[PDB]
RNA sequence: AAGAACCUUACCAAAUCUUGACAUCCUCUAGAGAUAGAGGACAGGUGGUGCAUGGUUGUCGUCAGCUCGUGUCGUGAGAUGUUGGGUUAAGUCCCGCAACGAGCGCAACCCUUAAGCUUAGUUGCCAUCAUGGGCACUCUAAGUUGACUGCCGGUGACAAACCGGAGGAAGGUGGGGAUGACGUCAAAUCAUCAUGCCCCUUAUGAUUUGGGCUACACACGUGCUACAAUGGACAAUACAAAGGGCAGCGAAACCGCGAGGUCAAGCAAAUCCCAUAAAGUUGUUCUCAGUUCGGAUUGUAGUCUGCAACUCGACUACAUGAAGCUGGAAUCGCUAGUAAUCGUAGAUCAGCAUGCUACGGUGAAUACGU
């Protein structure tokens, strides 16, 4: 907004596996306002894929979401006749709110069955630089590279 | 429809209904019990100065003050016509108790007797900017801290209808815990009907 | 018009499914209380002046 | 000797409860302090416009203020007062003895 | 619709001018207004003139219409076509 | 030897009672763990005994009124520790500073006319 | 039809 | 329009009426029924013109404006003040300056919300005890506390202010309401009401029955229900508030597969009733198909209210099983307990809501900047 900028909120660990990356990721799995049935989805997806793969449940999910986090990325401005896209340096906590809505919502595309799973395969396979979620910080990233000739036109 | 009757601000706040009473059942007959006599002292003592009336019940029998800012005229003498209206009211289907009888001195200070000394000054054809601006002009000598005034519709006949507003002194409508009266009137005539409303804080 | 339905609704009417209210101030069929008999235009017109015991505005 | 209270206006229903409470105190009998009940607000929401505009509305309302009053013990003349009528009004008691 | 322990509802004229020449020679055509009327089986072999709103249109109560009432053979509308 | 408090959250009431004791909360009758269905709220509630460490010392004995799950195991949280400034009010630098002694003012919120809510608007066309 | 009427009813 | 089967009802056809359906002064009998047979001074109109009015109302817009006295400047129209350096949500404040002051706005005084403290203890509350007894706890609501850039650092010497800090329940007009300037639109309203001018007066007035506003090749605005697996179904199991209630809420019992019926306590109501909150949670189950999805459309058989549900009311049982697989061009709401979903409750009301005015439970995501 123009008068200045603002906070933002704040929220408490996981009771389980003692993260904010996993409470931030409920309200990402939440809709409609009803935390209940997103923490079966949540809780049903760490556990229906540490028995696939033997190493820790959080270690398979944090190299989950970093795989995901763009770097680059496009912005806009006008010409007079044409439009250009800018390519600009992405934020410290900006990576972390889209590695989080491109893996939740690359997982209501899937053709599994009950999203306890689709959430399961979607965190075993973006763990090896694969599938949906994890072409999409490479869709995003050579945007930012055919565009690296218009970076001066930046802010 | 743009400015809100500086007695609704008020009620509740500084101000105190003229119907001073508590029903349950029976308020749908106990209040148009009052209107209908309410609208007979506004055809009885049309010709007379009145500014309020209140109704106010207690077992079975009510008891009106009429404020009459001209008493002498409103009582007779020997109070030989203050009861001339009781046993016209006792037909409103009771016994109708104690009219009360209170005095207003300062006559111009009232915006329902200013408005009525403007409004019917104009079915006598006055001018339009004298019959106000001689009350904006008497009532700041009495001690207002501010009137104003207005007059609205074919003023004197002119076949387009305007509306012409003198002032004085602060009239702060905004703020609540001042206390400010009102009245529109309004006067009819070969050509139609005028709007008059005043506005007195002091 | 009225002053020719208002006076045929004073009078009790043949089935009781037939008495509309109808405000005993104006006149006014058409969006009429019951614990004031008092339309909506009247009880705002008359709740300003102060003569329906206990009413202020809302502010809550 | 069961007592209640009501108004349009809490000004002259504690100017009333304990105006006459301790005309029970008067003679030899004590009565319990009042106590205030839920009171209520109706609300009403009409249309300003005498025509076509909804979307503009205006509220008003009404409450009524309740009290309790009881005394504990009535003599021949704690009750000889009940006709003791000074009451500004507006309140309206309810005894049911 | 009625119910079953009201019975149905037949206008209460309807029935004495059409049991008034319960034994009689001949069928004229009987003037009505209460479309609203059920039908009995008494009236079978009447043809009634039933109102619908400007003219008294006539049919006449056979033995298939005797669940049914009376101005539902009659219309209302008029509608011939856009 | 209990210490007192009562603490609220949106329209939820409830009357907290500290003890001398080992970990357990009981509330209305029931094992909180069969009260709230989540186990987002037990971790919180005892947010109190974490701030101040003194994990388990207490039991904790409430009773609620109001509200739903969430604002009663949050008018609890602020019972647990408006008892705990009063057993030793010197604890007050540091479960305030967690805090955890603001009432929380955020209730619900008027329906306004001409809106369909709060704060919603209806659709608007222009033609 | 007929008959249904009185079976219904009574008649 | 905050309630169209009659009435409402201001339109239609038949059947009818003349000082009038309303002011004022002088039990049987024909009938769809009103109605009948027995036992003049004048009213009146929901007729016309909102471009002849008064009152009331939207709008730009809660936007920061819109001027006045007296002085000066200008041949005058006009200007100044109201600009300028700063800052503010704010013509809000300081400083400067041919202006010096003042009015309407702005803010604040008003409610309702978020911590307390005295007064009080039934109908409320249940700690210390076996509901007796208690006023603690919390609730109710009167009084009265409280929030002011008071204080404390350091950028400003335009001088206001601005960012941070510490007592605090809340910190920078706390959160939300009422509150709507001068004017603009010859905006809306002669139909709620009153009314100047012009019309009608065996009618353009008045009373009934029945019809109509519910008409259907179609095009548009606001909503509702879904297309499912974060779902269907059918079982155990918790947790709110805000309001209505006398010829009106209407329990428990019984009867019904169900809408609901017959008896009937108690309550003019912090006591009693409406009142189960539904989401939720623990479970069995179905396993991607126009399906156990979805619930339109019809035939049937019933329940209620009402003189009467035929045109044309809500509900329930059984059968019927429609289009719909997440939407073209473009378009809308919302900055926090708000959006989204979920349920309850009121006014109109015999009867009928998916609409309007309220109420609380669960409750996110983002705001780099300009
Ligand atoms: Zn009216």
């Amino acid at each position: 907004p123009r008068k200045g900028s603002v906070p933002k909120r704040d929220v408490l660990p996981d009771p389980i596996h003692n993260s904010k990356l996993v409470t931030k990721l409920i309200n990402k799995i939440m809709l409609d306002g009803k935390r209940g049935t997103a923490q079966r989805i949540l809780y049903s997806a760490f556990d229906l894929v540490e028995q696939r793969s033997g190493r820790d449940a959080l270690e398979v999910f944090e190299e989950a979401i970093n795989n995901i986090m763009p770097v680059l990325e496009v912005k806009a401005r006008r010409v007079g006749g044409s439009n250009y896209q800018v390519p600009v340096e992405v934020r410290p906590e900006r990576r972390t709110t889209l590695g989080l809505r491109w893996l939740v919502n690359y997982a209501r595309l899937r053709g599994e069955k009950t999203m306890e799973d689709r959430l399961a395969n979607e965190i075993l396979d973006a763990a090896n630089n694969t599938g949906g979620a994890v072409k999409k910080r490479e869709d995003t990233h050579k945007m930012a590279e055919a565009n690296k000739a218009f970076a001066h036109y930046r802010w | 429809g743009q400015k809100i009757n500086p007695i609704g601000l008020r009620v509740g706040i500084i101000r105190d209904w003229e119907a001073k009473w508590y029903a349950e059942k029976d308020f749908a007959s106990l209040l148009h019990e009052d209107l209908k006599i309410r609208k007979f002292i506004d055809n009885e003592l049309k010709e007379a100065s009145v500014s309020h009336v209140e109704i106010e019940r207690a077992a079975n029998r009510i008891n009106i003050a009429i404020h009459t800012g001209k008493p002498g005229m409103v009582i007779g003498k020997g109070g030989s016509e203050i009861e001339k209206l009781r046993n016209k009211l006792n037909a409103l289907t009771d016994k109708k108790v104690h009219i009360n009888v209170i005095e207003i001195k300062k006559v111009d200070l009232d915006a329902r007797l200013v408005a009525e000394n403007i409004a019917r000054q104009l079915e006598n054809r006055a001018s339009f900017r004298r019959v106000q601006k001689q009350a904006i002009t008497r009532a700041m000598k009495l001690g207002a801290k501010g009137i104003k005034t207005q007059v609205s519709g074919r003023l004197g006949g002119a076949d387009i209808a305007r509306a012409e507003q003198y002032s004085e002194g602060t009239v702060p409508l905004h703020t609540l815990r001042a206390d400010i009266d009102y009245a529109h009137a309004e006067a009819d005539t070969t050509y139609g009907k005028l709007g008059v409303k005043v506005w007195i804080y002091r | 018009a009225k002053t020719s339905m208002v006076a045929k609704q004073q009078k009790k009417q043949k089935y009781a499914v037939r008495e509309y209210t109808r405000c005993e101030r104006c006149g006014r069929p058409h969006s009429v209380y019951r614990k004031f008999k008092l339309c909506r235009i009247c009880f705002r017109e008359l709740a300003y002046k102060g003569q329906i015991p206990g009413v202020r505005k809302a502010s809550w | 000797i069961r007592i209640r209270l009501k108004a349009y206006d809490h000004r002259v229903i504690d100017q009333s409860a304990e105006k006459i409470v301790e005309t029970a105190k008067r003679s030899g009998a004590d009565v319990s302090g009042p106590i205030p009940l839920p009171t209520e607000k109706s609300v009403y929401t009409i249309i300003r416009a005498v025509h076509k505009y909804k979307d503009s509305r205006e509220q008003f309302e009404q409450r009524t203020h309740k009290r309790l009053i009881d005394i504990v013990n009535p003599t021949p003349k704690t009750v000889d007062a009940l006709m003791g009528l000074n009451l500004p009004s507006g309140v309206d008691i309810e005894i049911k003895l | 619709a009625r119910s079953i322990k009201k019975g149905p509802f037949v206008d209460e004229h309807l029935m004495k001018k059409v049991e008034a020449q319960e034994g009689s020679e001949k069928k004229q055509v009987i003037k009505t207004w209460s479309r609203r009327s059920t039908i009995f089986p008494n009236f079978i072999g009447h043809t009634f003139a039933v109102y619908d709103g400007r003219k008294h249109v006539p049919v006449y109560v056979t033995e298939d219409m005797v669940g049914h009432k009376l101005g539902e053979f009659a219309p209302t509308r008029t509608f011939k076509g856009h | 030897v209990e210490y007192r408090g009562t603490g609220r959250r949106k329209n939820s009431v409830a009357r907290v009672r500290l003890v001398p004791g080992e970990g357990n909360i009981t509330v209305n009758n029931r094992d909180v763990r069969e009260y709230l269905p989540f186990e987002s709220l037990i971790l919180d509630l005892n947010q109190p005994f974490d701030v101040t460490e003194t994990k388990g010392n207490y039991d904790v004995l409430v009773n609620v009124h109001g509200g739903g799950f969430t604002g009663q195991a949050q008018a609890i949280r602020h019972g647990i520790a408006r008892a705990l400034l009063e057993a030793d009010p010197e604890y007050r630098g540091s479960l305030k500073r967690a805090g955890l002694l603001t009432r929380d003012p955020r209730m619900k919120e008027r329906k306004k006319p001409g809106l369909k809510a709060a704060r919603r608007s209806p659709q608007f066309s222009k033609r | 039809r007929v008959e249904r009427f009185n079976k219904k009813f009574g008649l």
